[PDB]
RNA sequence: AUGAACGAGGAAUUCCCAGUAAGUGCGGGUCAUAAGCUUGCGUUGAUUAAGUCCCUGCCCUUUGUACACACCGCCUCGCU
RNA sequence: UAACAGGUCUGUGAUGCCCUGUCCGGGGCUGCACGCGCGCUACACUGACUGGCUCAGCG
RNA sequence: GAAACCAAAGUCUUUGGGUUCCGGGGGGAGUAUGGUUGCAAAGCUGAAACUUAAAGGAAUUGACGGAAGGGCACCACCAGG
């Protein structure tokens, strides 16, 4: 798909809040419009490409131009590259790879500043997501979690071409610089396991056998540490289902649980020697 | 190769009319390639045999390199005294330079010779598919080709066409006076990037009923309703 | 140009107070 | 006799690329308004260039 | 009196299965004089094959299933 | 008797239509940069020169 | 019976054996709202404003660039001269 209409190119630019001395990371930059917009508009212009003839193609059309040397080009995936530092990012972005590379935005260091991307409709409408919604995802609870998310522009599909699949939208994204003290991988992995099955009950959800041989594993890593004697009698799922009573979360389900609901859940756990690593 | 032996190059050489019109393409496919000017710029000459095209391309003061499979092409070349460099090979195995070599490309007459099947072990399209691939890969990024042609029929022309779009090429090709047969030269250009009652009066008719005639006033307002 | 019968198409399954 | 042969040929040709493009599409991805009405041959016009015709590739 | 090119000829294809192709000469028509076209004639006399629809052209049978047309989906932005 | 899709012949319709060259002298009848096709000659040693010998047919 | 077809989808303008549920052009829309059941997912009930000239069922059909099966031909092919 590639954009072709210079106004809504232009209302990106805009609302994204470009500074002449800003770094810009690019992703799918498509023939060259944006591109040489940004390289207009900023010191430097990243852009990221996997194939070369796309990387050709930009580098034709910017060819020739003062701001030639202020393009630089990032041949191959993004999801594995290493990103360099940027000031705001931009992306046309597929929907295959849209969850984790937020993730990666969500875990890119320096901190930046703003980033735009182009979503499909059920994508960024699960982005947004507020507790009580059916859209309401592991993605949503994350990304409130770690960044502040704005639904910007509802974007048709005549502007792209080929015009793909569901209408298009636009997001703007920021991390929350400090970020909250709460370890991502800790926090990823209890959502992980509450949202095996969104609508059924914590207690249910933890009545699960993997579930109880991962924290099998992270409690005898806890003991291994700690030198704690582990009785021959314990049960496992029955301390998991007495905390879980003794924090309220027994009966509520998972559909229906907002950010701090899940930071008094680890903050029990994490007190209660439970790890999910 | 065989035709081009001695005789055939001393034929080639003592020929005014074949010498003109290879004048006229080759500067028809120089215009037809946006190079910039007085920015001299490296070529590749295919089909260059005796340099005629590369003695017009050093006459405009460009590089190139001729690529050829006829030894006494290159002879007559070499006996013509040109500028440019000359290479014995055939596109068909391969053009063997580096990526981002060569800042243009032309083609003379070369390129309607790899449509048909003429060894056992030969085979038209996946060698064209291999010349357009080399020919994708030793030239500069952004760069242009120009490849001229004389079709016989169709057949060429898709197989060409086709096993230039899959090897990365984008573009088209131009002809010069198609409507006349003198001057029609094929030049591949590629680059790296009231009615109502009408019908209600025919439906009537297929209804096979009686029907006024059709005139002048047929739809017509009369005048205006209150 | 119209199908045949050779052409498959399935039959679409139809489903204040007076105060 | 020879004016049709032109005709079919030409058609043939057009008709040959245009069954190109839908494999082109699927397995990847002229001269009208200078034809002289009085006899065959190219008249040079003012508004445009020289006679040409582009035919994109996809 | 002189011995130019001509060193077996790159990519359209022409004709052909037995006294045939090819080599080789000889007649008729056109003709106050050409030798160059077409018709035949005789002499020496070969290679491959008794096959095919791969291409071309022609004649059949079926079909309007395949592609295309058609179905439906997807089908420009920016202030007051 | 008959018949003229072969016709012929200075006759009849103010019959329908379209308009209001000979002899004489000389030159030229592919003159040639060429693309488009048929032919002849050879591109040598299974050959060229010279001399001798010995076989036809349609007309 | 509109026809596909039905021994019932018959005994029906020559229109009445008994009785139950249920439709009233296409959408809006199984939506909003209220009630009610459910641990939840959801289930049952269920509009209007407005908008439109159609929506839908059954069957018979010429031509149609083409497509496939065969056959023939040294003015087509294989091997050759």
């Amino acid at each position: 798909h590639i954009l072709k209409n210079p106004l809504i190119i232009n209302s990106i630019i805009d609302k994204a809040a470009l500074r002449p001395t800003d770094v810009v990371l690019e992703v799918g930059p498509g023939t060259g419009n944006m591109t040489v917009k940004l390289l207009e508009k900023a010191k430097k212009v990243v852009a990221c490409e996997l194939d070369p003839r796309l990387v050709a193609e930009l580098h034709k059309r910017v060819q020739g131009t003062p701001v030639a040397s202020k393009l630089q080009v990032l041949v191959g995936d993004v999801l594995k590259t290493d990103l360099p530092f940027f000031d705001t990012c931009v992306a046309n972005l597929p929907y295959q790879i849209s969850s984790p590379f937020v993730f990666k935005l969500l875990l890119h260091r320096p901190f930046f500043r703003c980033a735009i991307l182009m979503f499909q409709r059920e994508f960024a409408l699960r982005l947004v997501a507020k507790p009580g919604d059916k859209l309401y995802c592991r993605l949503s609870i994350n990304t409130q979690l770690l960044a502040r998310v704005d639904h910007l522009m509802k974007v048709g599909k005549n502007n792209f071409r080929p015009p793909p699949k569901v209408e298009s939208s636009v997001v703007r994204i920021e991390p929350k610089n400090p970020p909250p003290p709460i370890n991502f991988q800790e926090w990823d992995g209890l959502v992980r396991i509450t949202f095996v099955r969104k609508n059924k009950t914590l207690s249910a959800a933890f009545k699960s056998s993997a579930v109880q041989q991962l924290l099998e594993k992270n409690y005898r890593i806890h003991c291994s540490v700690h030198n704690i004697i582990i009785p021959e009698d314990f049960s496992i799922a029955d301390k998991i289902q007495q905390i879980l009573t003794s924090t309220g979360f027994s009966d509520k389900r998972a559909r229906s649980m907002d950010i701090d609901d899940f930071i008094r859940l680890l903050h029990g756990f994490n007190a209660e020697g439970i790890h999910f690593s | 190769e065989l035709f081009y032996d001695e005789t055939e190059a001393r034929k080639y050489v003592r020929n005014s009319r074949m010498i003109d019109i290879q004048t006229r393409m080759a500067g028809r496919a120089l215009e037809l390639l946006y190079l910039p000017e007085n920015k001299p710029c490296y070529l590749l000459d295919i089909g260059c045999g005796t340099g005629l095209s590369g003695s017009y391309l050093s006459d405009e003061g460009h590089y190139w390199v001729g690529l050829d499979i006829s030894p006494a092409m290159l002879d007559e070349a070499v006996d013509r005294e040109i500028e440019g460099d000359l290479l014995l090979g055939d596109m068909g195995q391969g053009i063997p330079f580096k990526p981002g070599t060569f800042d243009g490309c032309i083609s003379i007459s070369a390129v309607q010779w790899l449509c048909n099947a003429n060894k056992k072990s030969e085979n038209p399209a996946k060698r064209l598919y291999c010349f357009f691939a080399s020919l994708f890969s030793v030239l500069v990024r952004g760069s242009r080709a120009v490849l001229q042609l004389y079709p016989e029929n169709s057949e060429q022309l898709e197989l060409i066409t086709t096993q230039a779009t899959k090897a990365g090429f984008s573009g088209g090709m131009v002809v010069d006076y198609p409507n006349s047969a003198k001057a029609k030269k094929f030049y591949l250009c590629l680059f790296s990037g009231r009615a109502w009652v009408l019908e209600k009066k025919e439906r009537h008719r297929r209804q096979g009923r009686e029907v006024r005639p059709d005139t002048q006033y047929t739809g017509r307002k009369r005048k205006p309703r209150f | 140009h119209r199908p045949g019968p050779l052409k498959q198409q399935n039959k679409a399954h139809k489903g204040l107070s007076r105060v | 006799r020879n004016k049709k042969h032109q005709k079919l040929k030409h058609q043939k040709e057009a008709e040959e690329e245009e069954l190109e493009i839908p494999p082109q599409y699927q397995a990847g991805g002229p001269g009208a308004e200078y034809k002289a009405k009085k006899a065959k041959g190219d008249v040079k016009k003012k508004g445009r260039p020289d006679p040409y015709a582009y035919i994109p590739l996809n």
